[PDB]
């Protein structure tokens, strides 16, 4: 090997020694960022040791002589030393890991910088924005990979598992990002970056799959966009490619790479993100933050980082390629010291040449500044060279086969065991043909609720010596409660979450349980990427039987018979005894569980209750609010009979009553924070009340269950029977996004109050009735019937007045056209802003929002979609797009903030005159008592000579006539 | 009981009573198990890591360890790569300590368990405990030998070398010791302790030539000890051996030295003389007194005053605290030394004094103190009263060092670990095996010493080789040995200056001292060439002693006798007798020829020698490969110069007193009328004082005329002048300081000064 491969290996040894290993501290093993930046970043240290690890691997695959063994051992032990030093850096902050485990706050996060001479902390928590889930996640990922490569106390194992819990909730934790500045605006605003989420997913996979697939949901929803305030980040290459490989969608990976190439790639590398301005000649060097008005200034002149082209060589090596264009384009290396490449950190447009670069993008000869060499980039450069020259293989750097993520994974067959709670239930199930086994017969396998599984993991990770307290109580979804568990040598199987949660009306409806089971199976068939085959334990309880008790629910039978047939829930299902499923299951072993009016005196007014059960309940709110857990003077309290009333109406299944009792007793869904976190996990915002704006409190970020529940209560303003609707509809939307997320495309802000109003309207026109009696029959809907209404609301299925209904359906669902937000970005260039109901969407937003941001989307949907009425909004949507339509033909720009409502109305006044003349009844067209827009205008089709969009075209042209006196149109 | 069950018993005790306490961050173990003290002592952590490693050595005998071998071994590495961290952060101090070993330049021996930062300052604590640096190095060798990979990069190897450069010169650095106080008196005084020098002799014997990389190691990972500095430590321990120090005729710290872990003493009679005094004068029912007249946590000790005042030490006679750990060391000594009844005698003594924690795990109380109410009764009849434990474990207090030694002793006694397993480097050499162990024993054995030093007579010039042959001695000029390079010792001192040089840690290299006769007696491979060094006896010097050939012949005999008594390395020593043409000039020829002839006969001074050609003598010999030189910063290899062929009055009349009362230019007058090189030295030496360094002389600067007269009468063998000259020019020899250490290493004290005048 020394003939022609040992000399080149020694050349790379000199490269790594003179670029990386020269700066490693003999006391700590950390690497200072540069001469000026003497501190050691976690992520930079982890990335900078990749070259050393790869060299050691190279040296070892050819280590036969001693000297070669000495070099390989030195390199491998340098890598081990660096990782151990970073460990004591994190170990010294065990009080921060423990605090972030429960309260994921930026003030309780691990520091990014550490003293390279003492493994201590250099700055204060307040001083750097230390929350960077990607640094800890990349450390965990490469700790898993290096160990799987043969690189070697239990206390640090407990600390590492507590770090697993630390980065476990990264799909819902705002971050300061890989660039440790949060959002682009650069005001220290913690933001959810897909880079951190993907790195956390990779670290967890290499090292509980529920939060792993939550991170997967974040990745699918966010890509190709980076985060809320970023169209694209070149750091996404660290997710869709080396080192995370956290995206298993090949199309998504290709789309993200193409977005990076098209938007950020330049002559001297790739810009980190659009309007970055980290080392641009336009920033203020001594000002830490960025004003929202200078972000425009950074456009088209952002610094291009050569570091990202090392990622483009790494993929290309990991995935075989002729991307030998990414190499050969890195001739932009500083010294050819002696001849050391010295990959720069970034290239900045020379200051004088700002105007030329702005105008002519990616064309000016930039200068190198920042760190030189960028050790994070230099290590990746050396690793890619090693890998590309045949001295290394993807399987040596990646012994965990993270690269095989993109390969299509086959559908999984979910084995289900239907277990009888009681033997009588088993007898009924058999009369009907499903042969099952009782929970007693399944012994020695012990069936437990998922609550017990969540509590068991709270004893994982605990060392009281360093004050680490297990894992926080997290709800285990279907993924967690589908593996079999080896606890104290006896196998424990756990039923899904939705079965033991019988505290809200959803569990009483057997159809709901069928629907929850179907959603769980659909989620399992797609998200199970685990060794073994998942096993859903489905016990048929006594509540699952019919009214008589000698027969089983039809819906539950039908579901079980379909599962026996192999298909239910979009999933192939194998039913059988739980004993048969031991050999082909994810039988994980939990080793931590081994031991070792008048008359205001309310003296006698409840006497009227002593049989309609509606009236009995009605009195009971007078006697609750006026008199909830107070006495009744008959060995009874207000709460007690309300619970008795709740049980009675559950037995009679008159759903309006159950909902009301639930509503005034403040029944709350336990897995509701999970529903909100799932809906927000898919990059969909939520608003909770009736539509006028203050009541409708928006949910932009995840909220803890107490807050979420409290936000729901205050959004009803005391008006009952909607606070429960918000939770129920949120749960249904979560299930439908888990199962049929295509239904939720072109939707970005779910207005629950508008949804409820549109369900009431649909119950009013279907089963024609008054809108009000329909608002009351919506109460009397079964939970599964209401879920069906929501399906039909979403998919627009029907059980001269049509176009008003559509305009309503789409507006309530807040459905926007494809490309609508980017089109709004275009008009804001022309006009000075849009005004809806007096609220202004200024053009200054575009000076800090790139068109494809999901932060500009929110800005638009907060000025436009806030409109209470469902249709008025869909018309305001048209008037914007006809404004977008006519902006292209118009050659000039106007200095007015255009009031879209007026264009809607001017079209309204243009609707009376035209229709009256074409000759229509004056009473045929009548105004809306809420919007002042003729009902027939809503009923009008979009296109045509009398189409509503044509009227707005005749309205916008007659609107901008006084603003634009002259209009040399194209 | 299965082995798993037998060793799960120790894993429960180790994991509860030792590894629970290991710092999650530093790896060091805390001195106080329960409390807010953040002190991790260096010695106690080393003994704690050794205890976890001893359990791993036991779990290595089970293939299904269930992870316990990796954890217990990696806990030991954690503690040892944590002490290294504490020291590596204080490497500004390792450089200062090599250059100026002093109580206030030392590596701190107590650090923050949580952070590794210095906790107590030099004033607050006596940090100069070289037992700790030295046991770090004995344990690093014993653990790296076992398979435990503690040193990871070349910079860690350079720090371990710089740690070695410090541990070599222990004989001349007095310290506080294992007990942190110094002497029995806590006067704040450091003294040489056999225990600290003994552990240093052992670290140096173990670490010489040791790849710190282990099996995955090359030539550039080896540590290199000075055979001469190690000898100076062996000489000091031996001079002081039955005893511990000036102050202690016996200390129980001698037991850790004489036997596990160091197993330092190489004399079986001194081991028995040292152990017997330690057992006889220090043993107790509850343990071994650390030293007689010890005030540690005694009832009569004042808690507030750190320093015992003179004669207080009497108040602690019979009240001395007895440490049960020493019973555990005696049990480990018995397992090693094959006494199956010293293990039982001391196991039987420990079973009673051993407390047990709530879960049944044994607690070795650090000390057993006489309660205050019973102090007088013990003093009256020592051994009568009942002493209360210091830590019962249930208290939440555990002696982590003693907890670790219970695991080592109990495993060794139960034969769940072997003496060989915990002494991978063979520190214990059974008598029957005391034959070929480098730096300790030579082929001849422990008692016999007739070494045949391999002499090579090297002649300065071909002229001298042909002259010497005519008169009977075949010598070889420096050129005739062409591949072999003969170097002055000073050229090896220049090469060694590049050993341990780390600029990242600010380390510099071997201190620039002279290599001596046990290091110039080795063949070295430096930069691809074989280098043999002429002894320091043959180094030219300003001092007038060099001129007497009889002193050279005696220094040659004296050096060869030192090489015989103190060279215990594998090869035969190589003494190169450089002969210079000045040595044979005049009647020096007859004395030199008799030495050279006896060297040819094979005996000069009782030291048998084999004169032979260097090429034959260097042929199958072990060569120390000096691989640290490399190319380093300069792309050129260092430039090393090698010895090359030098190709062609009855009384002073002028008395000082009667001629110094004169200030006259007349002293400069007699200077022209004095043929006496003694009158000239007296006359031209009065003037090095009154007129000055350069008062013009007829000849020139006075400094030049005395150096001419000193040099001239040195040759003319006019010794009164040579001594007036040396004195007047204030000449001192390089060897005065090296010899004054022979006096000190041998327990003697030199006083310089005249009789009837100021002595020092
Ligand atoms: N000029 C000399 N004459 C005799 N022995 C010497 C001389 N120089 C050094 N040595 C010996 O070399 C060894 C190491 O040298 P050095 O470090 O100077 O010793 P020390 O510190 O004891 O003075 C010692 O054994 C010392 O006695
Ligand atoms: C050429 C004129 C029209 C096609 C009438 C409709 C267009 C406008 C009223 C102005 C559009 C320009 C914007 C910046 C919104």
């Amino acid at each position: 090997s020394r003939s022609n491969s040992g000399v080149r290996l020694d050349g790379y040894a000199r490269l790594v020694q003179q670029t990386i290993l020269c700066h490693q501290n003999p006391v700590t093993g950390l690497l200072p960022a540069s001469y000026d930046q003497k501190d050691a970043w976690v992520r930079d240290n982890v990335y900078s040791i990749l070259a050393v690890w790869g060299l050691g691997l190279a040296y070892r695959k050819n280590a036969d002589r001693d000297e070669d063994k000495a070099k390989a051992y030195e390199l491998e032990q340098s890598v081990v030393k660096l990782m151990r030093g970073l460990l004591h850096c994190m170990i010294r902050q065990v009080d921060k890991v423990e605090s972030f485990k429960y309260s994921q706050s930026t003030k309780d996060s691990l520091h990014a910088k550490y003293n390279t001479k003492t493994c201590a902390t250099v700055v204060g928590d307040d001083q750097w924005g230390h929350l960077q889930l990607d640094a800890t996640s990349v450390y965990l990922l490469f700790l898993a990979q290096m160990t799987a490569s043969g690189l070697h106390s239990l206390d640090e194992v407990n600390f590492i598992q507590n770090l697993v819990f630390y980065i476990e909730a990264a799909y819902k934790t705002a971050d300061f990002g890989i660039w440790e500045r949060g959002d682009k605006t650069n005001q220290g605003i913690s933001e959810l970056n897909a880079s951190s989420v993907g790195m956390a997913k990779a670290a967890l996979e290499a090292l509980l799959a529920d939060e792993v697939q939550h991170c997967q949901s974040i990745l699918n929803s966010l890509l190709p966009r980076a985060s809320t305030s970023k169209e694209v980040d070149a750091s996404l290459l660290s997710v869709v490619s080396f080192p995370a490989f956290a995206v298993e969608d090949s199309q998504l990976v290709e789309l993200t790479k193409q977005e990076i190439i098209t938007k950020l790639q330049g002559r001297y590398g790739c810009c980190r993100f659009l309007r970055d301005g980290y080392k641009t000649p336009k920033e203020d060097p001594n000002r830490l933050y960025y004003e929202p008005a200078e972000l425009k200034l950074f456009e088209n002149i952002e610094c291009e980082w050569p570091l990202f082209w090392t990622y483009f060589i790494l993929d290309g090596v990991f995935s075989g390629n002729a991307e030998q264009v990414q190499e050969y384009k890195e001739a932009l290396e500083a010294v050819l010291k002696n001849g050391v490449p010295l990959l720069p950190e970034l290239y900045s447009v020379p200051p004088d040449r700002v105007d030329e670069e702005y105008q002519n993008p990616h064309t000016v000869d930039r200068v190198p500044m920042g760190k030189l060499p960028h050790m994070w980039g230099q290590s990746l450069y050396i690793l890619g060279s090693l890998m590309a020259e045949g001295f290394l293989a993807p399987g040596e750097i990646d012994p965990l086969n993270r690269r095989f993520s993109t390969v299509p994974k086959p559908d999984v067959v979910v084995q289900v065991s239907i277990l009888a709670e009681t033997e009588e239930i088993k007898t009924i199930l058999k009369d009907k043909g499903i042969y099952v086994e009782t929970i007693a017969e399944v012994y020695p396998i012990r069936v437990q609720p998922a609550r017990i599984l969540s509590h068991i993991y709270s004893s994982l990770g605990c060392n009281n010596r360093m004050k680490l307290s297990g894992r926080p109580y997290r709800h285990m979804g279907v993924l967690g409660t589908s593996k079999l568990y080896d606890i104290r040598k006896t196998i424990f199987t756990f039923t899904p979450q939705f079965i033991d949660q019988q505290q809200f009306y959803l569990a009483l409806d057997n159809k709901m349980i069928v629907e929850m089971l179907r959603t769980d199976l659909s989620y399992l068939c797609s998200r199970w990427r685990m060794t073994g085959q998942p096993t859903i334990t489905f016990p048929i309880s006594h509540s699952m039987l019919d009214e008589d008790g000698t027969s089983l629910n039809s819906s539950i039978l039908a579901a079980l018979r379909k599962m026996q047939d192999g298909y239910f829930g979009g999933a192939r299902v194998q039913t059988g005894k739980l004993s048969e499923f031991l050999t082909t299951s994810c039988c994980t072993h939990l080793s931590f569980m081994d031991p070792g009016s008048g008359e205001v005196d309310f003296k006698a007014l409840v006497l009227q209750l002593k049989e309609q059960a509606d009236i009995l309940y009605m009195l009971y709110t007078m006697k609750g609010p006026d008199w909830t857990e107070l006495y009744n003077e008959r060995s009874a309290t207000v709460r007690e009979l309300l619970t008795e009333l709740y049980g009675k109406v559950g037995e009679i299944r008159h759903w309006g009553l159950i909902r009301y009792i639930s509503g005034i007793l403040r029944k709350k869904v336990e897995a509701l924070d999970e529903a909100c976190t799932d809906l927000l996990s898919h990059q969909k915002h939520l608003t909770v009340g009736l539509p006028p704006e203050p009541r409708e409190k928006t949910i932009s970020a995840p909220l803890p269950y107490e807050a979420l529940t409290q936000l729901i209560d205050e959004a009803s303003e005391g008006d009952m029977s909607i606070s429960i609707l918000t939770q129920e509809i949120m749960v249904y939307l979560a299930m439908y996004m888990r199962t049929q997320p295509g239904l939720f495309a072109e939707m970005f802000r779910l207005r629950i109050g508008l949804i409820i109003q549109v369900m009431a309207t649909e119950l009013a026109h279907s089963l024609r009735c008054s809108a009000e009696e329909a608002t009351e029959g919506l109460m009397n809907l079964s939970p599964s019937a209401m879920k069906n209404l929501l399906h039909h609301i979403l998919s627009g299925k029907e059980f001269q007045g049509q176009w008003q209904r559509r305009r309503r359906l789409d507006g309530a669902l807040n459905r926007v056209p494809v490309g609508f937000y980017q089109k709004v970005w275009k008009v804001l260039q022309k006009c000075h802003g849009l005004s809806v109901e007096g609220f202004v969407l200024p053009s200054s937003t575009t000076r800090e929002m790139t068109p494809g941001e999901i932060k500009f989307s929110v800005h638009v949907e907060s000025v436009l979609n806030r409109v209470p009425q469902p249709e008025y909004r869909q018309l305001l949507v048209e008037a914007i797009l006809v404004l977008t339509m006519l902006a292209d033909i118009e050659i000039h720009s106007i200095g007015s903030i255009i009031a879209v409502e007026k264009i809607v109305h001017i079209a309204n006044d243009l609707f009376l005159q035209e229709q009256k003349t074409l000759g229509a009844d004056d009473t045929m067209l009548a105004k809306d008592p809420a919007s002042g827009i003729c009902t027939l205008l809503y009923d009008s089709a979009p296109s045509g000579r009398f189409g509503t969009m044509t009227y707005l075209s005749k309205a916008a042209a007659t609107y901008v006539q006084e603003f634009l006196p002259h209009s040399i149109c194209a | 009981e299965t082995l798993w069950d037998k060793l799960d018993h120790y894993y429960r005790i180790v994991k509860s009573t030792l590894l629970l306490y290991q710092s999650p961050t530093t790896g060091l173990f805390p001195t106080k198990t329960c409390g807010g003290d953040q002190k991790a002592k260096i010695q106690d952590s080393l003994y704690c890591a050794a205890g976890a490693w001893a359990l791993a050595l036991a779990y290595r005998r089970i293939d299904d360890d269930k992870g316990r071998t990796h954890e217990l071994e990696h806990s030991a590495i954690k503690c040892m790569r944590g002490i290294l961290y504490c020291y590596m952060r204080q490497a500004d101090k390792v450089q200062q300590f090599k250059q100026d070993p002093r109580p206030t330049t030392c590596l701190h021996s107590v650090f923050n368990v949580h952070t590794g930062d210095e906790l107590l300052s030099y004033e607050e604590y006596g940090h100069l405990q070289i037992n700790a640096v030295s046991l770090y190095l004995l344990y690093l060798v014993e653990m790296i030998s076992s398979g435990l990979q503690i040193i990871y990069n070349t910079d860690e190897v350079s720090f371990i070398q710089n740690l070695v450069f410090c541990v070599e010169r222990v004989y001349r650095v007095p310290d506080f010791g294992v007990w942190e106080r110094g002497s029995k008196y806590n006067n704040g005084s450091t003294e040489l302790h056999s225990s600290s020098v003994g552990l240093a002799k052992a670290a140096l014997e173990a670490i010489n030539g040791f790849n710190l990389f282990g099996n995955q190691g090359c030539s550039w990972s080896v540590i290199f000890v000075d055979l001469d500095a190690h000898n100076r430590n062996r000489q000091t321990l031996c001079s002081l051996l039955p005893r511990e120090s000036r102050s202690h005729n016996t200390d129980a710290a001698l037991l850790p030295c004489i036997s596990y872990p160091a197993f330092a003493l190489d004399d079986e009679v001194l081991f028995s003389q040292t152990l017997d005094k330690v057992v006889r004068k220090l043993k107790g029912k509850y343990g071994f007194k650390r030293f007689l007249r010890d005030g540690y946590r005694t009832s009569l000790e004042d808690p507030n005053r750190c320093y015992y005042k003179p004669a207080e030490i009497k108040l602690f006679d019979g009240i001395e605290c007895e440490f049960p750990i020493f019973f555990l060391y005696m049990m480990i000594d018995g397992v090693f030394r094959g006494n199956p009844k010293q293990v039982q005698e001391y196991q039987d003594l420990l079973t009673p004094v051993l407390h047990h924690t709530t879960e049944g795990y044994p607690v070795v109380p650090k000390y057993y103190y006489v309660p205050a109410d019973f102090v007088e009764y013990e003093k009256n009849n020592p051994g009568s009263q009942k002493r209360f434990p210091s830590n019962c474990g249930r208290d939440g207090k555990l002696f982590l060092w003693g907890q670790a030694l219970y695991i080592i002793a109990k495993l060794l006694a139960d034969e769940l670990i072997s003496p060989k397993d915990i002494d991978p480097v063979q520190r214990y050499v059974p008598l029957k095996d005391q034959r070929n162990v480098s730096m300790r024993f030579s082929n001849q054995g422990p008692l016999e010493n007739d070494l045949v030093v391999h002499v090579a007579l090297i002649a300065e010039s071909q002229r001298l080789q042909v002259f010497l042959n005519t008169y009977g001695i075949q010598t070889q000029t420096p050129q005739q040995v062409e591949p072999i390079q003969i170097w002055p010792q000073q050229e090896l001192v220049k090469a060694y200056l590049q050993l341990g040089i780390n600029e990242k840690l600010g380390l510099s290299g071997r201190p620039d001292r002279p290599i001596g006769c046990l290091g110039t007696s080795k063949i070295y491979r430096i930069l691809g060439k074989t280098v043999v060094c002429y002894p320091i006896i043959f180094d030219l010097s300003d001092f007038y002693m060099s001129q007497d050939v009889f002193l050279l012949i005696d220094d040659i005999k004296n050096a060869l006798q030192f090489i015989k008594q103190y060279w215990k390395m594998h090869g035969r020593p190589l003494f190169l007798v450089l002969i210079r043409e000045d040595n044979i000039r005049g009647s020096r020829f007859n004395p030199i020829l008799d030495m050279l002839a006896a060297l040819k006969k094979g005996i000069i001074g009782g030291v048998k020698v084999h004169v032979d050609r260097l090429q034959t003598l260097i042929s199958g010999a072990v060569v120390e490969q000096l691989d640290f030189l490399r190319i380093s910063d300069t792309e050129e290899l260092p430039e090393f110069k090698s010895f090359e062929e030098l190709e062609p009055g009855q009384q002073p009349d002028v008395n000082i007193s009667e001629w110094k009362d004169k200030p006259t230019h007349e002293i400069l007058q007699k200077l022209n009328d004095c043929s006496c090189l003694a009158s000239q030295a007296i006359l031209l030496g009065i003037l090095l004082k009154r007129e000055g360094p350069n008062f013009i002389t007829k000849e020139g600067t006075v400094s030049d005329h005395i150096e001419r007269v000193y040099r001239r009468a040195g040759s003319q063998k006019l010794w009164l002048a040579v001594r007036y000259g040396a004195a007047f020019t204030q000449k001192f020899s390089s060897s005065i300081a090296p010899h004054i250490t022979t006096f000190l290493v041998h327990g003697k004290q030199v006083t310089l000064g005249a009789f009837g005048h100021e002595e020092e």
